[PDB]
């Protein structure tokens, strides 16, 4: 099985760590918790 | 073609092999990879007071 997404224009809030690596991530239009 | 002024010290930054400038809470380069070597070099601006 393979999958299809699609690219919209989004702001993230990136948690990167110690070690340079992105391990999570907010999408800030995704609900008004996020925001 | 980055220009600034400050101390080339030993960084101690994990670069990703891809990455090549290393910020930490501003605009300002904190680290940066050497072109020739590829040694990651920190940008520590000269001391101030």
């Amino acid at each position: 099985a393979y999958y299809v997404g699609y690219l919209q224009p989004r702001t993230f809030l990136l948690k990167y760590n110690e070690n340079g690596t992105i391990t999570d991530a907010v999408d800030c239009a995704l609900d008004p918790l996020s925001e | 073609g980055l220009k600034g002024t400050g101390v080339l010290t030993e960084s101690n930054k994990k670069f990703l092999p891809f990455q090549q400038f290393g910020r930490d809470i501003a605009d300002t380069t904190d680290a940066v990879r050497d072109p020739q070597t590829l040694e990651i070099l920190d940008i520590t601006p000269c001391s101030f007071g």
